[PDB]
């Protein structure tokens, strides 16, 4: 998930 | 060569007893030795700089394999912070001690503190030798730090002792300046390269959970340390009992990774694993390398009123939030016989009670809060369960 560049984020 | 492994050292000891003197004299001597900028006194006493206010220098020194990042403050109240906010990295610490005075308070306050907060090594170099022309005499002073050393679980039989002069040396009299780099040597000999990283056990605080219908949850964050790859288990630890997991992928910026490292934010897919078994303030971690407790004994330094700290001092029965990684959990905190109050800006031994466990080991660092505005700091000297 959810992140781009550098946000706490993802997927799976 | 180029970069080779870096050392975080340090200098304590009670007041004046040289360790500002030391720092020149290390700068120097190996600056003229094997090369590098070097430093006086005069300008390695100044108190400037902070972050996590201390008073604090900062010197970077080589010997021939390593790199050293050396950190020296005026006085005491700055070591404390330091040590306890982990502001100051030491992975080994240089105890300055006059052979003049002897081991004096804040010697043992250091060497205390110093085992507290997880200082890992300790050198000793037993400065002002100069002024004393005793051999039987400097025999006991060092039998004093043996002893005293021993008294808080440093291999003070084993502990290096260096007797020199941060002053004869620093000056330019070789003779003593002999012993800055025989100091040297044990900080490459006794002194271990510190553990990078990816090469402890995986570690991740959890930061965002969502759900995947078929597989299960993922959860986000920066990887702590180690690697997660693709298959293998883990472990969520915090606030409900530990379960057990495995990775059934990792994705970064959308793009799915076979691991995930150090150093990363990524997401990690729990297989089996539903949203609401997940809580803020759990970690991931390689199973078994670290569990849950509610209970721990720390040393934690109040924040002064000009640090922004509390203008009035706290009592029993005080219970703020201790921040740990990612979220402030609240407890109980248990103080020394005969302790009162505790006003701001002093440090203290603290028995802390969570109302939720939390991951943790010796030397976990966090914050204690009022209202999410920091008031305090501290580290995890001991996990009592
Ligand atoms: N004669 C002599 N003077 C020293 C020696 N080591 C340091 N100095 C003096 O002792 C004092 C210690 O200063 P400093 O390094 O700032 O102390 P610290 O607070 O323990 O770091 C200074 O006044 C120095 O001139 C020594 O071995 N012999
Ligand atoms: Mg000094």
């Amino acid at each position: 998930s959810c992140n781009c560049v550098c946000g706490f984020c993802c997927s799976x | 060569e180029r970069t080779k492994p870096h050392v975080n050292v340090g200098t304590i000891g009670h007041v004046d007893h040289g360790k500002t003197t030391l720092t020149a004299a290390i700068t120097t001597v190996l600056a003229k030795t094997y090369g590098g900028a070097a430093r006086a006194f005069d300008q390695i006493d100044n108190a400037p700089e902070e972050k996590a206010t201390i008073n604090t220098s900062h010197v970077e020194y080589d010997t021939p394999t390593r790199h050293y990042a050396h950190v020296d403050c005026p006085g005491h109240a700055d070591y404390v912070k330091n040590m306890i906010t982990g502001a100051a990295q030491m992975d080994g610490a240089i105890l300055v001690v006059a052979a003049t005075d002897g081991p004096m308070p804040q010697t043992r306050e250091h060497i205390l503190l110093g085992r507290q907060v997880g200082v890992p090594y300790i050198i000793v170099f037993l400065n002002k030798c100069d002024m004393v022309d005793d051999e039987e005499l400097l025999e006991l002073v060092e039998m004093e730090v043996r002893e005293l050393l021993s008294q808080y679980d440093f291999p003070g039989d084993d502990t290096p002792i260096v007797r020199g002069s941060a002053l004869k040396a620093l000056e330019g009299d070789a003779e003593w300046e002999a012993k800055i780099l025989e100091l040297a040597g044990f900080l490459d000999s006794y002194i271990p390269e510190p553990e990078r990283a990816i090469d402890k056990p995986f570690l991740l605080p959890i930061e965002d959970v969502f759900s995947i219908s078929g597989r299960g949850t993922v959860v986000t964050g920066r990887v702590e340390r180690g690697i997660i790859k693709v298959g293998e288990e883990v472990e969520i630890v915090g606030i409900k009992e530990t379960q057990k997991s495995t990775c059934t992928g990792v994705e970064m910026f959308r793009k799915l990774l076979d691991e995930g490292r150090a150093g990363e934010n990524v997401g990690v897919l729990l297989r089996g694993i539903k949203r609401e078994e997940i809580e803020r303030g759990q970690v991931l971690a390689k199973p078994g390398t670290i569990k849950p407790h509610t209970k721990f004994e720390s040393e934690v330094y109040i924040l002064s009123k000009d640090e922004g700290g509390r203008h009035t001092p706290f009592f029993k029965g005080y219970r703020p939030q201790f921040y740990f990684r990612t979220t402030d959990v609240t407890g109980t905190i248990e103080l020394p016989e005969g302790v009162e109050m505790v006003m701001p800006g002093d440090n203290i031994k603290m028995v802390v009670t969570l109302i939720h466990p939390i991951a943790m080991d010796d030397g976990l660092r966090f914050a204690i809060r009022e209202g999410g505005r920091t008031v305090g700091a501290g580290v995890v000297a001991k996990v009592l369960g």
